[PDB]
């Protein structure tokens, strides 16, 4: 539980954030159309991680 | 599955009374349970039924040294309350050792009932924290259910006393109350005798019989924060389902409460939401933040602005939170019941995990250290002394809520990835 | 004519600058191989803009489209987009068919691209202004006595594009639109209506100064422009340095911006010199508007 | 971007009252911030949209020692303006030490408002000079918004006092609060008391309720002064686009007004503009020239008419300046709003940079410099002497305002090129 659950947990955290915020972002470009994104991040957690470009 | 709520103690009897009696009238149920020929709803969950939609609720009233309990009886209700399970000191250790020699008929009790419903999702105590009778037994009854369904979950409505401080072992008997529910309790939701009373003053000016009028406030927080499964919806069809993510961390599982129209006696989703967010309706008395926040609203609420409602409130950041948690807030619906009265049409509710909450844990186990240093009040009689000899479960008590307040901070603090 | 006079002719403010402002944002920042051309994007901000004009949301609103008609290989230093085909489009019912022809879009468009260039100008000074704010002085316990210079510097050339933007505003827009009602108002049969409205285009034009007999201030303006332009973007390229003594060295390139300084002064007084070479020789009212207006108060401003 | 404007001391929040009841009068606004019934302007900027029409102000309403900010809720736009924010000595060092102390709450109610609005360009501070309460903390949170907002502007329209010269302290506070003026405010707005007490004598026989009616005179100047961004236009369709030929040197920064029809309760542009240029006009009390001239005008204006008018107002000269600055006078143009009367129905106003206000200045200097080398009230309590033991900030104003006196007059001179 301390060890090799947290080995696969990494790997799923980095894959499902790189899947995530590449939706974001490719949902972002577009332009209630807008009111998606924010409301996934209410708080501004993850307000922007990396600047595309 | 059916819930089963197991109203225990002075108290806790009382606040299920009404609660009862609270979802009787919202409910089309007259006080001898018959279905009201005024009278959607799933009912199915919280109340026994009959063809003739008879609703008898799966409640289970548990009394110890009963003096309250006989005027449950003489009301108009004892008919609507009827699975016939009722069965006969002011310290934890004297409702422990009250509650061992009776456990097994009690268990039986449980027992019937959980053979008698279809399926069974979850144990609803009405516990009191400090409650004389009610504590240490509710601990005792706690520490049985865990184990005898494990696959099963535990919420407790605590109400969680604060009077500014009667009961000279009130520090004492909470401290072993918080060790029990924090490692023996899948859900706890808190509420405050101090938040209550002076939301008391602030809409009325009832001040010396604050017991009797805030049952009432008590009872809306309880069937408001049902109201979602009491009624069919898109989402949270289930106590699971809801409780997920308000508790992200076992630990961490004590829920904050608010309600809009705290004088309930049109608004916009926006401007409840906003009204929601402040303090003086928080009913509960360093960077601190939230861990995660829902709101549910029932009424004649527009659908398309619910949306931007929520962005309006983002804009206002008006709950500020940085947890280690990534929980945003969630905007939720439920319906309004007909036959009542709708008086501000839009109203609503919110449960929140906070950090402030440690707080309140951190005074009374302020109040027990003072207290255990000076060795005034030990009790030590025949029976707290014989029970507990050691009064070592009193230091195990004591690390363990150390261990609560010290994950409360740790939550706040940037790495809670780490252990906490 | 109204709804096509506030978007494309650019009368309704809000519109206006919005569109060019997002536009503008991308323009300079980067995307400069024809990545700002991306059919996504300037439907996206004509969209926007649209939205968020405020002037209202019409079925007159309809109509109005987003376009490119040369292919920009690439944007060019300082970004100027002096001559980007960026055409907004206009489509006409049958109705609207025998009133508005294809030639008077055409004519129509000439004034959105050279509006759009004095707003590209004012929108960098206005951003010098606000990135002097954004050093702010903002060592307050630093006052610099170039640092006081600069902002005079700046002061001179704001100024002049305030007043050029003032002058085709003054010339046009209300002006000959008032004319145009009047005569719409007056107008009875087919050809009146045309007539009137080509005639409302034309003095548009005349009076803009894009008319091929003024080429001349034109030239000077588009000189002017360009030192404007690329000597306000150098203050912006370097950054301030140690605070004691006298300290030019913030921003070290000044030096070369005080021959640009003069540079622009020169072309001034020169464009006072034009337009009375202009006028004397021949007929021009609006030219006569114009060398008041780039000299009011002084014998040179 | 959207303005918020900083009214703060008693005298700063009646005309802050004043103004965005003008505004809700010109406006499509009811007093309960209700777009009204009978109502083409851009509302953005200075009126935050509620989701069901309730145009709610950005101001925000700074009070210390209250008595006239319990007056401002009682009264019956006190639902108008609810953004829900406002947090409660004669001496600008009283004034200051005041306000740090609560320097943090009234900073994240500033960070509300910045976070609730789309975008934010501009604080607009209603700020009194030697405003006791006004000034002093005026000064310490003009200095805090330029650190954190560096990229931000910050206006003042203040009203600086000139009542013949009770407050004994005036000199004093009034200096303090010029050098924090002269170095942490991007732009000025000058008004003077006794000039608008001179106006008032001639238009009308008010003599003993100055201070009432001028509120009045200083609404109109105010609500005039932004009109053209409160209304689409051409040019100055944003603040700084505006303030960018006013301010043609960061030091003068301070901006003389005037009203062509004092008495608003047809003329031409040429006969508006000519008559504005006269000083009886104006509302303010070696050679000596403008730095720079700007006119608006609303009404019903021709469009051909206005080119000829600053011809043949540069035929007049009535305004005669030879500064250092090229700027010339330009003739604008704003929309005169429908449902307030329409009387003198073309009306105009002017903001220009004069040398004279430098008199202004170095009046209430002289009245330091006496008031300093008599120590009359130098001030010297357990609050003004332990916060300034030196007393040398008094002398830093000075020799900062000489600065600006000297920069003035250098102005006037031919060689401003070289340093002021």
């Amino acid at each position: 539980l301390v060890s090799g659950f947290e080995a696969t947990i990494n790997k799923f955290d980095k894959n499902f954030s790189a899947h995530l915020l590449d939706l974001l972002a490719r949902l972002s470009i577009y332009s209630g159309m807008a009111s998606v994104i924010s409301r996934l991040d209410f708080n501004g957690f993850y307000t922007e991680r990396l600047e595309r470009l | 599955r059916e819930i089963i709520t197991l109203q225990l103690g002075q108290c806790g009897n009382q606040i299920g009374f009404e609660f009862w009696k609270q979802l009787c009238a919202e409910h089309g149920i007259s006080p001898e349970g018959i279905v009201e020929e005024f009278a959607t709803d799933r009912k199915d969950v919280f109340f026994y039924q009959a063809d003739d939609e008879h609703y008898i609720p799966r409640a289970v009233l548990l009394d110890l040294e009963p003096r309250v309990i006989h005027s449950i009886l003489n009301s108009p209700y004892a008919k609507l309350y009827n699975p016939e399970n009722i069965y006969l000191g002011n310290n934890w250790a004297s409702g422990f050792s009250q509650g061992e020699k009776i456990h097994e008929d009690i268990f039986d009790i449980i027992d019937r009932e959980a053979d008698g419903s279809d399926s069974l999702e979850g144990f609803v105590l009405c516990h009191s924290i400090a409650g004389g009778t009610g504590s240490g037994l509710g601990s005792y009854l706690l520490e049985r259910l865990n184990d005898r369904y494990p696959k099963k979950l535990v919420q407790t409505y605590s109400v969680f006393p604060n009077q500014d401080e009667d009961v000279v072992v009130q520090p004492y008997n909470s401290l072993l109350t918080l060790k029990r529910l924090t490692q023996n309790a899948d859900c706890v939701v808190v509420l405050d005798n101090t938040a209550l009373n002076r939301i008391a003053t602030d809409r009325l000016h009832i001040q010396n019989p604050s017991f009797s009028q805030i049952n009432q406030l008590v009872s809306t927080i309880m069937s408001a924060s049902t109201t979602t499964l009491r009624y069919p919806g898109y989402m949270n069809n289930d106590l699971i389902g809801l409780i997920a993510s308000l508790i992200p961390t076992p630990r961490l599982h004590f829920l904050m409460t608010g309600y809009t129209p705290l004088t309930t006696d049109k608004t916009t989703v926006l401007d409840v939401m906003r009204r929601l967010l402040q303090p003086k309706n928080v009913m509960v008395s360093t960077n601190h933040c939230y861990i995660a926040i829902l709101n549910i609203i029932q009424g004649e609420v527009d659908p398309t602005q619910v949306h931007k409602s929520l962005q309006r409130i983002r804009e206002r950041k008006l709950a500020n939170f940085i947890p280690w948690g990534p929980a945003s807030i969630q905007v939720a619906l439920s319906r309004k019941s007909p036959y009542l009265p709708s008086a501000h049409r839009v109203s609503g509710l919110m449960m929140a995990n906070h950090t402030s909450i440690s707080s309140l844990f951190e005074r009374t186990c302020r109040q027990y250290d003072k207290l255990r240093k000076r060795e005034a009040f030990l009790e030590q009689f025949r029976k707290e002394d014989m029970f507990k000899d050691n009064f070592d479960e009193m230091d195990t008590s004591r690390e363990i809520v150390q261990q609560l307040i010290d994950e409360y901070h740790a939550a706040t603090r940037p790495d809670y990835i780490s252990w906490g | 004519y109204e709804a096509l006079r506030h978007f494309l002719l650019m009368e309704d403010g809000e519109f206006a600058q919005s569109l060019s402002d997002l536009l503008f944002e991308k323009l300079g920042a980067g995307q400069t191989p024809g990545e700002l051309l991306n059919p996504l994007v300037l439907n996206s901000v004509l969209s926007k803009a649209l939205q968020c004009s405020l002037h209202g949301d019409t079925p007159h609103a309809s109509n109005l489209s987003l376009a490119l008609k040369y292919l920009p290989e690439v944007f060019a230093p300082n970004a100027p987009d002096v001559l980007s085909c960026l055409e907004l489009r206009y489509k006409v019912d049958w109705p609207l068919n025998i009133v508005i022809t294809e030639g008077c879009v055409s004519k129509y468009s000439g004034v959105f691209s050279f509006l759009l260039q004095l707003k590209l100008m004012m929108w960098a000074l206005k951003d010098v202004c606000f990135h002097l704010k954004r050093t702010a002085l903002l060592s307050h316990m630093a006052g610099s006595v170039q640092f006081r210079q600069l902002q005079l510097f700046k002061h001179e050339m704001q100024h002049f594009v305030k007043v050029i933007q003032g002058y085709i505003a003054n010339q046009i827009l209300h002006v000959t639109w008032c004319e145009f009602r009047a005569r719409l108002a007056t107008v009875g049969d087919l050809e009146e209506i045309q007539r009137a409205h080509a005639e409302y285009l034309h003095k548009a034009v005349f009076r803009g100064l894009l008319t091929e007999k003024a080429a001349p201030v034109m030239n000077v303006i588009h000189s002017i422009f360009s030192l404007v332009l690329k000597f306000r973007s150098q203050l912006i390229s370097q950054a301030w340095g140690p605070p004691g003594g006298p300290r030019g060295a913030e921003h070290p390139n000044f030096a070369l911006m005080q021959q640009s300084y003069n540079t622009f002064k020169y072309y001034s007084h020169f464009l006072f010199k034009v337009v009375t070479k202009l006028v004397n020789r021949g007929y021009q009212p609006h030219l006569e508007d114009f060398l008041l207006r780039i000299n009011f108060n002084n014998y040179y401003q």
